[PDB]
Protein backbone atom coordinates (compact mmCIF):
# COMPACT_ATOMS: atom_id res chain seq x y z
CA UNK A 1 0.00 0.00 0.00
CA UNK A 2 1.02 3.20 1.28
CA UNK A 3 0.31 5.80 -2.06
CA UNK A 4 2.04 8.77 -2.16
CA UNK A 5 0.08 12.23 -2.56
CA UNK A 6 0.85 15.90 -3.25
CA UNK A 7 0.49 18.48 -0.43
CA UNK A 8 1.25 21.42 -1.97
CA UNK A 9 2.51 23.00 -4.74
CA UNK A 10 3.83 26.15 -3.47
CA UNK A 11 5.65 27.95 -5.75
CA UNK A 12 6.77 31.68 -7.03
CA UNK A 13 9.49 33.38 -9.25
CA UNK A 14 12.52 34.79 -7.87
CA UNK A 15 13.05 38.40 -8.69
CA UNK A 16 16.19 40.61 -9.09
CA UNK A 17 17.19 43.36 -7.34
CA UNK A 18 16.58 46.83 -9.43
CA UNK A 19 19.30 49.06 -9.10
CA UNK A 20 18.47 51.71 -11.29
CA UNK A 21 14.88 51.49 -12.55
CA UNK A 22 15.49 48.20 -14.88
CA UNK A 23 12.47 46.51 -13.26
CA UNK A 24 12.08 44.63 -16.25
CA UNK A 25 13.47 41.08 -17.21
CA UNK A 26 17.58 41.26 -17.50
CA UNK A 27 17.85 37.60 -18.32
CA UNK A 28 18.38 37.14 -14.52
CA UNK A 29 17.92 33.02 -15.28
CA UNK A 30 17.57 30.89 -11.80
CA UNK A 31 21.43 29.13 -11.24
CA UNK A 32 20.44 27.08 -8.11
CA UNK A 33 19.18 27.22 -4.88
CA UNK A 34 19.53 25.47 -1.36
CA UNK A 35 17.14 24.82 1.32
CA UNK A 36 17.68 26.95 4.51
CA UNK A 37 16.98 24.57 7.64
CA UNK A 38 18.36 27.14 9.88
CA UNK A 39 15.61 29.37 9.32
CA UNK A 40 12.76 27.45 6.95
CA UNK A 41 13.48 29.44 3.80
CA UNK A 42 15.62 29.65 0.75
CA UNK A 43 18.73 30.24 -0.72
CA UNK A 44 17.73 31.22 -4.11
CA UNK A 45 20.46 32.36 -6.64
CA UNK A 46 19.59 34.22 -9.82
CA UNK A 47 22.78 35.38 -12.40
CA UNK A 48 23.45 36.64 -15.46
CA UNK A 49 25.47 34.74 -18.11
CA UNK A 50 26.70 37.50 -19.91
CA UNK A 51 28.24 40.19 -17.02
CA UNK A 52 28.25 37.58 -14.59
CA UNK A 53 25.97 39.66 -12.26
CA UNK A 54 24.66 37.17 -9.72
CA UNK A 55 22.27 37.77 -6.60
CA UNK A 56 21.97 35.52 -4.35
CA UNK A 57 18.86 36.37 -1.93
CA UNK A 58 17.61 34.21 1.57
CA UNK A 59 13.43 33.94 -0.22
CA UNK A 60 12.58 33.46 3.74
CA UNK A 61 9.15 31.76 4.73
CA UNK A 62 7.33 35.61 5.36
CA UNK A 63 8.35 36.50 1.94
CA UNK A 64 11.00 38.88 3.16
CA UNK A 65 13.29 38.90 -0.02
CA UNK A 66 16.63 39.61 1.26
CA UNK A 67 18.96 40.12 -1.34
CA UNK A 68 22.04 38.52 0.61
CA UNK A 69 24.76 39.16 -1.94
CA UNK A 70 24.99 40.84 -5.47
CA UNK A 71 28.21 41.41 -7.55
CA UNK A 72 30.16 40.60 -10.96
CA UNK A 73 32.47 37.47 -11.82
CA UNK A 74 35.82 37.66 -13.35
CA UNK A 75 35.09 34.95 -15.82
CA UNK A 76 31.33 35.95 -16.17
CA UNK A 77 30.14 33.72 -18.22
CA UNK A 78 30.99 30.53 -16.96
CA UNK A 79 28.39 28.01 -15.51
CA UNK A 80 27.99 27.87 -11.51
CA UNK A 81 28.94 24.24 -10.82
CA UNK A 82 27.68 24.52 -7.52
CA UNK A 83 26.69 26.67 -4.26
CA UNK A 84 26.28 26.10 -0.74
CA UNK A 85 25.42 28.39 2.22
CA UNK A 86 27.32 27.68 6.04
CA UNK A 87 24.87 28.82 8.97
CA UNK A 88 27.33 28.63 11.82
CA UNK A 89 29.79 31.67 9.74
CA UNK A 90 27.43 33.27 7.74
CA UNK A 91 28.62 32.34 4.61
CA UNK A 92 28.00 31.64 0.92
CA UNK A 93 30.20 29.59 -1.18
CA UNK A 94 29.93 29.78 -4.77
CA UNK A 95 32.17 27.25 -7.26
CA UNK A 96 32.27 28.45 -11.03
CA UNK A 97 33.11 26.50 -13.69
CA UNK A 98 36.65 28.19 -14.55
CA UNK A 99 37.70 27.86 -10.42
CA UNK A 100 36.28 30.78 -9.43
CA UNK A 101 35.72 29.70 -5.55
CA UNK A 102 34.27 32.74 -4.09
CA UNK A 103 32.87 33.05 -0.37
CA UNK A 104 30.93 35.65 0.41
CA UNK A 105 30.58 36.43 4.03
CA UNK A 106 27.80 38.36 5.11
CA UNK A 107 26.29 40.16 8.24
CA UNK A 108 23.41 38.80 10.36
CA UNK A 109 21.97 42.17 10.75
CA UNK A 110 23.00 44.13 7.91
CA UNK A 111 21.70 42.05 4.55
CA UNK A 112 22.72 44.79 2.38
CA UNK A 113 25.61 44.46 0.11
CA UNK A 114 28.85 46.26 0.03
CA UNK A 115 28.66 45.21 4.16
CA UNK A 116 30.17 42.08 2.91
CA UNK A 117 33.12 40.60 1.97
CA UNK A 118 34.00 38.44 -1.65
CA UNK A 119 37.01 36.37 -1.46
CA UNK A 120 38.39 33.81 -3.95
CA UNK A 121 40.31 31.05 -1.67
CA UNK A 122 41.36 29.71 -5.23
CA UNK A 123 41.56 28.52 -8.80
CA UNK A 124 41.56 25.83 -10.58
CA UNK A 125 43.88 25.54 -13.24
CA UNK A 126 41.90 25.19 -17.11
CA UNK A 127 38.75 24.70 -15.15
CA UNK A 128 36.43 22.30 -13.14
CA UNK A 129 34.44 19.15 -14.22
CA UNK A 130 31.53 18.65 -11.73
CA UNK A 131 31.44 19.19 -7.46
CA UNK A 132 29.44 19.10 -4.65
CA UNK A 133 29.68 19.63 -1.12
CA UNK A 134 29.25 16.88 1.24
CA UNK A 135 25.83 16.59 3.24
CA UNK A 136 27.92 17.40 7.07
CA UNK A 137 29.47 20.50 5.31
CA UNK A 138 33.25 19.48 6.34
CA UNK A 139 34.26 18.45 2.84
CA UNK A 140 34.14 19.37 -0.47
CA UNK A 141 35.26 17.67 -3.79
CA UNK A 142 35.72 18.43 -7.34
CA UNK A 143 37.23 17.06 -10.63
CA UNK A 144 39.40 18.49 -13.01
CA UNK A 145 38.77 18.98 -16.96
CA UNK A 146 41.80 17.09 -17.35
CA UNK A 147 40.69 14.62 -15.23
CA UNK A 148 42.22 14.98 -11.66
CA UNK A 149 40.09 14.39 -8.53
CA UNK A 150 40.41 16.85 -5.88
CA UNK A 151 38.95 16.91 -2.05
CA UNK A 152 39.57 19.73 0.42
CA UNK A 153 38.28 20.84 3.74
CA UNK A 154 35.65 23.31 4.35
CA UNK A 155 38.53 25.77 5.12
CA UNK A 156 39.86 25.28 1.54
CA UNK A 157 42.92 23.67 2.49
CA UNK A 158 43.61 20.74 -0.14
CA UNK A 159 42.87 17.18 1.38
CA UNK A 160 44.46 15.31 -0.98
CA UNK A 161 43.96 15.01 -4.36
CA UNK A 162 44.84 11.54 -7.37
CA UNK A 163 45.20 12.26 -10.72
CA UNK A 164 41.78 10.45 -12.82
CA UNK A 165 43.31 7.80 -15.25
CA UNK A 166 42.40 5.22 -17.79
CA UNK A 167 44.36 1.75 -16.21
CA UNK A 168 42.30 1.72 -12.96
CA UNK A 169 39.46 0.72 -14.54
CA UNK A 170 41.06 -1.67 -16.54
CA UNK A 171 42.49 -3.83 -13.53
CA UNK A 172 39.93 -4.18 -10.76
CA UNK A 173 36.75 -5.02 -13.03
CA UNK A 174 36.72 -9.09 -12.46
CA UNK A 175 34.12 -10.49 -15.02
CA UNK B 1 -20.65 0.21 -2.81
CA UNK B 2 -16.73 -0.88 -3.29
CA UNK B 3 -17.79 -0.93 -6.87
CA UNK B 4 -16.66 2.03 -8.01
CA UNK B 5 -13.39 3.02 -8.40
CA UNK B 6 -11.62 6.42 -9.16
CA UNK B 7 -8.23 7.09 -10.67
CA UNK B 8 -6.59 10.40 -11.74
CA UNK B 9 -4.73 10.89 -14.87
CA UNK B 10 -3.56 14.17 -16.07
CA UNK B 11 -6.15 16.07 -17.60
CA UNK B 12 -9.05 13.15 -17.09
CA UNK B 13 -10.81 10.95 -14.54
CA UNK B 14 -11.00 7.24 -15.02
CA UNK B 15 -14.15 5.98 -13.80
CA UNK B 16 -14.02 1.56 -13.33
CA UNK B 17 -16.59 -0.54 -12.22
CA UNK B 18 -17.47 -4.24 -11.39
CA UNK B 19 -20.97 -5.21 -11.42
CA UNK B 20 -20.82 -7.08 -7.73
CA UNK B 21 -18.58 -7.86 -5.01
CA UNK B 22 -19.34 -11.41 -5.26
CA UNK B 23 -18.23 -10.99 -9.26
CA UNK B 24 -15.13 -9.25 -7.53
CA UNK B 25 -14.75 -12.53 -5.81
CA UNK B 26 -15.23 -14.88 -8.70
CA UNK B 27 -12.38 -13.08 -11.01
CA UNK B 28 -13.87 -10.05 -12.93
CA UNK B 29 -11.32 -7.16 -12.34
CA UNK B 30 -13.14 -3.92 -12.86
CA UNK B 31 -13.29 -2.74 -16.26
CA UNK B 32 -12.89 0.60 -16.99
CA UNK B 33 -16.70 1.97 -17.71
CA UNK B 34 -16.20 5.68 -17.95
CA UNK B 35 -13.52 8.33 -18.91
CA UNK B 36 -14.31 12.10 -18.25
CA UNK B 37 -11.67 14.30 -19.42
CA UNK B 38 -10.70 17.07 -17.85
CA UNK B 39 -11.30 19.34 -20.17
CA UNK B 40 -14.77 17.57 -20.79
CA UNK B 41 -15.64 19.80 -17.98
CA UNK B 42 -13.74 22.09 -17.45
CA UNK B 43 -12.14 22.99 -20.73
CA UNK B 44 -8.62 24.83 -18.93
CA UNK B 45 -7.84 24.43 -15.40
CA UNK B 46 -4.69 24.35 -13.69
CA UNK B 47 -4.43 20.51 -12.61
CA UNK B 48 -6.44 17.73 -10.66
CA UNK B 49 -4.76 16.68 -7.35
CA UNK B 50 -6.74 14.26 -5.13
CA UNK B 51 -10.49 12.14 -5.51
CA UNK B 52 -12.74 11.52 -3.03
CA UNK B 53 -16.62 10.13 -3.08
CA UNK B 54 -19.75 10.94 -1.73
CA UNK B 55 -21.98 7.92 -0.89
CA UNK B 56 -21.57 6.55 -4.08
CA UNK B 57 -23.52 9.05 -5.75
CA UNK B 58 -20.99 12.00 -5.99
CA UNK B 59 -17.41 12.68 -6.66
CA UNK B 60 -15.60 15.28 -5.09
CA UNK B 61 -11.72 16.02 -7.33
CA UNK B 62 -9.58 18.56 -5.42
CA UNK B 63 -7.37 20.31 -8.09
CA UNK B 64 -4.93 23.18 -7.37
CA UNK B 65 -4.57 26.51 -8.61
CA UNK B 66 -2.40 29.02 -8.62
CA UNK B 67 -3.51 30.80 -5.24
CA UNK B 68 -6.50 28.63 -4.02
CA UNK B 69 -7.97 24.88 -4.97
CA UNK B 70 -11.16 24.39 -6.46
CA UNK B 71 -13.32 21.03 -5.83
CA UNK B 72 -15.50 20.00 -8.73
CA UNK B 73 -18.48 17.89 -7.85
CA UNK B 74 -19.45 15.46 -10.54
CA UNK B 75 -22.67 13.33 -10.67
CA UNK B 76 -21.93 9.75 -11.01
CA UNK B 77 -25.76 8.69 -11.99
CA UNK B 78 -25.48 7.76 -15.52
CA UNK B 79 -21.83 6.84 -15.42
CA UNK B 80 -21.09 7.02 -18.98
CA UNK B 81 -22.22 10.75 -19.42
CA UNK B 82 -21.50 12.56 -15.78
CA UNK B 83 -22.82 15.82 -15.30
CA UNK B 84 -21.19 18.65 -13.86
CA UNK B 85 -22.13 20.20 -10.52
CA UNK B 86 -21.24 23.44 -9.26
CA UNK B 87 -17.33 23.87 -9.06
CA UNK B 88 -17.15 25.22 -5.57
CA UNK B 89 -13.74 27.12 -4.41
CA UNK B 90 -12.80 27.32 -1.12
CA UNK B 91 -9.89 31.02 -0.50
CA UNK B 92 -7.21 28.62 0.70
CA UNK B 93 -4.97 26.39 -0.02
CA UNK B 94 -6.09 22.79 0.44
CA UNK B 95 -3.73 20.37 1.79
CA UNK B 96 -5.82 17.22 2.46
CA UNK B 97 -8.92 15.40 1.33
Amino acid sequence: MRNLITLNKGKFKPTASTAEGDEDDLSFTLLDSVFDTLSDSITCVLGSTDIGAIEVQQFMKDGSRNVLASFNIQTFDDKLLSFVHFADINQLVFVFEQGDIITATYDPVSLDPAETLIEIMGTIDNGIAAAQWSYDEETLAMVTKDRNVVVLSKLFEPISEYHLEVDDLKISKHV
Amino acid sequence: SNEIYAAINKDVLIFAAVPSIEEMKKGKHPSIVCEFPKSEFTSEVDSLRQVAFINDSIVGVLLDTDNLSRIALLDIQDITQPTLITIVEVYDKIVLL
